[PDB]
């Protein structure tokens, strides 16, 4: 079937999470698969993004607090017509 | 240039909207025109989301044989319809009202899995952040979504396409066997 | 070889006339029966339960669902033997029992259906095989469609099947945007533990259920069953039932399952007490199916049931079509016949049947025991190695309830005896034609099978215990 | 030609005969069971696509 | 998913509470499968790949098939009865 | 900003003056006589409902199994190269489920009408 | 149902100053002032009844003036049952 067939053809996003997680268990037999739980935890959070959005959340409540904000290297944003201007 | 940035929930907004008149429509081939402005909203949806095929194949399919199929049933053939009165519905109100919350909410409910049941509606809203797009320079040709769609209906899963061949061939066979009348 | 008879059928079927087409079925009758003999070998793949998967992660074969395919065949040779053979031969039984130029089509394309579920290991494969019986459902359904009742209940059929196609094709795409997967090959037991697939898995196990007959929708399939002509529907009740619990049976996505324990328990309740004070033989005959598809769901339930389960089908599908071909032979006996259709109804006018064709009441008597399980008959083991199953693995609240729902459905069932053995002023001293001897041979050979099949029970265990262990 | 019918509870059920079929009977108010009035019978149909 | 299960949602209470014709009826069951489709072309967009995609395909031609099918029942259940009730079948 | 997108506002636009141009400037003046449908200088009643062929409803029935062929045959074709020597066998096996169907429908002559305009087979046998 | 407004007079009144620009007649501003007078017949002077007529009233005659404009069970399908409506 198409298990990890992109959009292109190609592999998925998610697609060497998944192998590694299938290397996991492909070498190990029942009742030792609680061993094969950091693999499938990487892969589910691959997919949802889970723990990346409550760490994001988590650091997104103390920027809103400061009132310097940002001391940093900035990020800057740019209109599409000038890509390349400067 | 962020008057481009609500699209996507105008249009869940619109296509709210229509369906709203298409269940309460006094005549029906007026509701069944709602309907095909329905399936131009999921079209508009699907663009906006970045399937520019599937629009095209809904409004080739959709709209163009399944909607002149159904208008082409409600010319020629005797319905009755009634109106909707006041009376006849409002002892239908409280379990819609009740069905509207508990069937959205359950709805938003399983795309999540915490244990506890408050944390998984919260998970539905929680999308605020922007993904990034990063280029790869991996792919050589332009293998579209279609050209994959015919690798994959065609090799990996070709008996599914051969089973869908024994539908559209019941499909063809029904609808004659049944407004036959042989002899 | 169901593509090659379909293929080769309809084409054939097409330049064939009106007056032809019950000879056609006599065909297919015999080309199904060299399907099951000259090629059950294929058995001889399935040596300690090694199970193959075809057509790369798509259709699993193991020596369960060949069991399942076998019985379908079998029956369905039954079947097709009522459809193509006379009853007798008057002016009346041609235009009562005779079929349509399109019925055999729609049957190999629904049994086709069937076994691509039975046979499923993807989710696509299962929806697109779920879609080809229930189209096929409602196109047997409408088939006979000069019949008020008929047209009906195709109706009703088609929206009620609709909304539990959605369901399930709803379950399916809930289940992928969780899981980057389509089989349940992937579960594997370590992802059920740390990932909630409770409330998708259930949804998905109920959406297939409901279109069997559990309880809390079981009206509406009672209508159908009812509406139906007499030929239809001993077709359309029996293959959703075996195909949609032998994939749910076969895949176990519901252990300890409280929904579906409810629901067993509801279903043995309102079958057993709701087909009491009926008069209708179809209706009273339809809510023996609640009941036995009540005791699959308990099946559900339970790891490991592959002995229950397929003993109590083959009990159950001998019993059923016993059962709807003895009141098909009722109907010389009647003294009155409406409904062209549908030519007995009520279920006292079989009454004065003990005394013209006592023999009748003697097969009667004989599949009527062993729907109550009556222990020399063969649903007594059935219902035997369900409650062996059941004690084993904790269900003890729902074993009484089995019991008390065994002991009300067989005041119904018995109701048939009572009625049965009884005075009739007018008896039947000669008849000048007699019964279709292809045709009654059957019934006497799935009589022989409930009575004297508890003889071999030894014998299929021990065949039982080296192709699926 | 019972005296009483029976109902596999004791309780008393209607023996169908042909006089169940007119317009009184005809879209009476009761559950799917227990009713008489079939659409299809040829005494109800009469010509029914003439 | 916001889109497709409020058509999903709202096209099902609208099938359930249908009480003026029977054409509403087959209606709300094609924008049932539209709302079924939607969710699931978003989880393939956003998931990279086909295979959410392969089904929805799929189940295009099954729900034209589904429309084929039952309007060819309605016309039997019309040939007999010269008009369709207003309450439903 | 296209000019891809300029075309399908501005077709409307350009459809819905011509409209309004028309609505503004012809006079409206009408009465019962000229209102109601034409038909060739008589009123009459319409029929409430009336009866119809099975081919009519039946073409396009049968029209939109053949339009999901058509549409399925729309993946192979874009794949043409990549499936080479066996994408081809599966997309004639399913053309030939389609064509055994399509005989079928051939020979029933489903979609044809029948004329009752019998030329009276029977003879003149007397007496 | 005829749709009801009944907004004030001097907004209603500016509106039809604005609406006197335009070439098709439209309804006059000193008819909004004629919304108020009412019919005041004088008593010193002949009706009908002196030419020898009575006039029809109203409601006798709305039905033939309005007939262009307006729009439009079970024994019907007891006697349905026996027509031919597919052929
Ligand atoms: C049709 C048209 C399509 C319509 C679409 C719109 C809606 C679709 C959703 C409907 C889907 C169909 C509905 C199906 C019925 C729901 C099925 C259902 O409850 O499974 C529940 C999910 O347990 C929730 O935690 C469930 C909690 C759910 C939250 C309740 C809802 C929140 C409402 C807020 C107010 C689980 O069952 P189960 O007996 O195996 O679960 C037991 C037991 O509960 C656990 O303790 C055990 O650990 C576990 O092993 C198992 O033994
Ligand atoms: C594990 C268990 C699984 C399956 C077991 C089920 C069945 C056993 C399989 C095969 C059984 C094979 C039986 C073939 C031999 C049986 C047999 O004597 O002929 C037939 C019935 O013949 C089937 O009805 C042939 C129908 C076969 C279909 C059986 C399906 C049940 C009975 O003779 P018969 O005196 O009535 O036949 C006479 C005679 O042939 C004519 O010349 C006369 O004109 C006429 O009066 C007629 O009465
Ligand atoms: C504690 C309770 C003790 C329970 C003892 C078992 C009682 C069994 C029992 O009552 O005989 C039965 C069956 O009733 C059940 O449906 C079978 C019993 C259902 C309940 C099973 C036992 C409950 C155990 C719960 C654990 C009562 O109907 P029945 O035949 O007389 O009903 C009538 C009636 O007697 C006659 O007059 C009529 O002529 C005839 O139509 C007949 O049908
Ligand atoms: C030129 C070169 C290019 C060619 C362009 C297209 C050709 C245009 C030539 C058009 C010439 C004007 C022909 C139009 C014409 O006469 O109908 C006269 C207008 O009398 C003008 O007051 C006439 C004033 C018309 C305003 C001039 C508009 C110019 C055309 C713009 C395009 C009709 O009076 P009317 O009030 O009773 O008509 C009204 C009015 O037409 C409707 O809106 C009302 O609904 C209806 O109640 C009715 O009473
Ligand atoms: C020349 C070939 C003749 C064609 C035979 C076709 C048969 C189609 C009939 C299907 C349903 C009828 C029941 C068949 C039982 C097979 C048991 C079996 O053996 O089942 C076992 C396990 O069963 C089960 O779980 C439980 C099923 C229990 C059946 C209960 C009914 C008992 C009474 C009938 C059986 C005895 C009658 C013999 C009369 C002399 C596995 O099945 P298996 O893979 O070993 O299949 C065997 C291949 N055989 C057919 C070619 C030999
Ligand atoms: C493209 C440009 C858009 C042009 C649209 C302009 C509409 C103006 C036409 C109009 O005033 O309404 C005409 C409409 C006629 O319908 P009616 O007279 O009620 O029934 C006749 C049946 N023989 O009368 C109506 O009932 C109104 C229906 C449309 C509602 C628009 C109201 C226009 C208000 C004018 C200010």
């Amino acid at each position: 079937t198409a298990a990890g067939i992109s959009l292109t053809g190609g592999r998925n996003r998610c697609f060497s999470e998944w192998q590694s997680f299938m290397h996991c268990t492909a070498k190990t037999d029942a009742k030792s698969r609680a061993q094969c739980l950091p693999n499938f935890e990487d892969y589910m959070e691959c997919l949802h993004h889970t723990k990346e959005k409550a760490r994001l959340r988590e650091i997104e409540s103390v920027l809103k607090q400061k009132k310097e904000g940002l001391e940093a290297p900035p990020v800057k944003v740019i209109p599409v017509k000038a890509i390349g201007l400067v | 240039m962020y008057l481009t940035y609500y699209f996507i929930e105008i249009t869940i907004f619109l296509a709210i909207l229509c369906t709203i008149f298409i269940i309460s429509a006094k005549n029906p081939m007026v509701s069944i025109l709602y309907m095909i402005a329905l399936f131009v909203i999921a079209a508009m949806y699907l663009y906006l989301i970045g399937l520019g095929i599937f629009s095209l194949l809904y409004i080739m399919i959709y709209i163009g044989a399944i909607a002149v199929l159904f208008l082409f049933i409600i010319t020629l053939l005797d319905i009755n319809s009634t109106e909707l009165s006041v009376k006849s519905n409002i002892r239908d109100l409280p379990l819609v009202l009740i069905s509207l919350i508990v069937l959205t909410i359950s709805g938003l409910m399983i795309y999540s899995n915490d244990s506890i049941l408050i944390n998984k509606l919260l998970e539905a809203f929680g999308n605020d952040y922007n993904t990034i797009i990063t280029q790869d320079w991996f792919n050589i040709e332009n293998t579209t979504l279609l050209t994959t769609i015919g690798n994959v209906l065609l090799t990996n899963n070709a008996f599914i396409l051969l089973v869908l061949a024994i539908v559209l061939l019941l499909g063809i066979i029904g609808p004659i066997s049944i407004t036959m009348k042989h002899k | 070889m169901l593509i090659l008879a379909i293929i080769s059928l309809i084409t054939f079927v097409s330049m064939s006339k009106l007056s032809d087409n019950r000879a056609i079925i006599r065909l297919i009758n015999i080309y199904l029966i060299l399907v099951l003999v000259l090629d059950s070998f294929l058995y001889l793949l399935f040596l300690n339960n090694q199970t193959y998967t075809v057509m790369g992660e798509l259709l699993i074969f193991n020596s369960f669902t060949f069991y399942i395919d076998m019985l379908i065949y079998f029956i369905m040779i039954v079947i097709s033997s009522l459809y193509g053979y006379n009853l007798y031969n008057n002016n009346l039984y041609k235009t009562l029992f005779e079929p349509k130029k399109e019925l055999i089509i729609l049957f190999l394309i629904n049994i086709l259906g069937a076994l691509l579920i039975v046979h499923s290991n993807d989710f696509i494969t299962l929806f697109v095989a779920i879609e080809l019986q229930s189209y096929s459902i409602y196109l047997i359904t409408a088939i006979y469609n000069s019949s008020y009742k008929a047209s009906k209940a195709s109706m009703l059929y088609f929206f009620m099947g609709g909304i539990l196609s959605i369901l399930i094709a709803y379950s399916i795409n809930t289940y992928y945007s969780v899981l980057n997967s389509y089989t349940l090959h992937s579960l594997d037991s370590l992802i059920i533990n740390t990932l909630d697939l409770n409330l998708i898995l259930i949804a998905l196990s109920l959406g297939l259920l409901f279109k069997i007959g559990i309880a809390p929708l079981h009206k509406w399939l009672i209508s159908i069953y009812e509406n139906t002509p007499i030929l239809i529907t001993i077709y359309i009740s029996l293959i959703p039932k075996i195909s949609i619990l032998s994939y749910l049976v076969l895949s176990n996505i519901s252990i300890n399952s409280l929904v579906i324990s409810i629901l067993a328990i509801l279903t043995l309740l309102v079958g057993s007490v709701g087909g009491l004070l009926q008069i209708k033989i179809k209706r009273l005959l339809a809510f023996s199916g609640l009941t036995n598809a009540g005791y699959m769901m308990l099946l559900l339930l339970l790891n490991n049931n592959e002995f229950s389960y397929l003993y109590y089908i083959t009990q159950y599908s001998i019993s059923h079509l016993a059962i709807f071909m003895i009141i098909i032979f009722s109907i010389y006996y009647i003294n009155y016949i409406n409904n062209q259709y549908n030519p007995i109804i009520y279920v006292n006018q079989l009454k004065g049947l003990i005394h013209d064709n006592a023999y009748l009441v003697l097969s009667m008597a004989i599949v009527v025991f062993s729907f109550i399980g009556i222990p020399p008959l063969l649903g007594f083991f059935g219902k035997l190695n369900i409650l062996m199953s059941i004690l084993n693995n904790g269900y003890y609240f729902i074993s009484i309830v089995l019991i008390v729902a065994s002991l009300i459905s067989a005041l119904y069932y018995l109701y048939l005896l009572n009625v049965s053995i009884q005075d009739k002023n007018n008896i039947l001293i000669n008849s000048n034609e007699t019964v279709s001897s292809v045709l009654s041979y059957i019934l006497s050979s799935l009589i022989i099978l409930i009575t004297f099949g508890f003889i071999y029970n030894s014998l299929i265990i021990d065949i039982f215990n080296v192709y699926f262990n | 030609q019972d005296p009483i019918p029976s109902g596999a509870l004791g309780q008393k059920v209607p023996h169908v005969d042909e006089s169940h079929q007119d317009l009184l009977f005809r879209t009476s108010h009761m559950v799917e069971d227990l009713e008489t009035y079939d659409e299809d019978s040829p005494i109800n149909t009469s010509d029914a696509n003439t | 998913m916001f889109i497709g299960t409020i058509i999903l949602v709202l096209s099902f209470l609208g099938f359930v509470f249908n009480r003026r014709n029977i054409i509403l009826a087959f209606i709300c069951l094609e924008t049932m499968l539209l709302g079924i489709n939607l969710i699931l072309l978003r989880n393939s967009v956003l998931f990279d790949d086909i295979s959410g995609s392969l089904f929805a395909i799929v189940i295009i031609i099954l729900a034209g098939v589904e429309s084929a099918i039952g309007l060819s029942l309605l016309v039997s259940y019309y040939r007999l009865r010269g008009v369709i009730n207003s309450y439903g079948i | 900003m296209n000019t891809f997108i300029i075309f399908i506002i501005l077709i409307p636009i350009v459809g819905f003056a011509l409209l309004a141009v028309n609505i503004l400037l012809a006079v409206y003046k009408p009465y019962n006589e000229k209102l109601g449908a034409f038909e060739c200088g008589l009123t009459s009643f319409n029929q409430t409902r009336l009866a119809f062929n099975a081919a009519f409803i039946l073409v396009a029935i049968l029209f939109l199994p053949f339009d999901l062929e058509i549409s399925t045959l729309l993946p192979y074709v874009m794949s043409i190269y990549l499936v080479s020597n066996y994408g081809f066998t599966i997309v004639l096996l399913f053309l030939l489920i389609l064509i055994i169907g399509f005989v079928y429908e051939i020979n029933t002559n489903a979609l044809k009408i029948n004329k009752h305009n019998k030329p009276n087979t029977d003879s003149l046998i007397y007496k | 149902e005829v749709r009801h407004i009944e907004l004030p007079k001097a907004l209603y009144q500016a509106y039809t100053k604005a609406t006197q620009a335009i070439w098709w007649p439209t309804y006059s501003p000193d008819q909004v002032e004629r919304q108020f007078l009412s019919q005041k017949i004088d008593p010193s002077a002949k009706t009908f009844n002196d030419l020898d007529l009575t006039p029809m009233e109203l409601p006798d005659l709305m039905f033939k003036l309005i007939r262009p404009y307006r729009v439009n069970v079970s024994q019907l399908e007891n006697k349905e049952k026996t027509f031919v409506h597919i052929l």
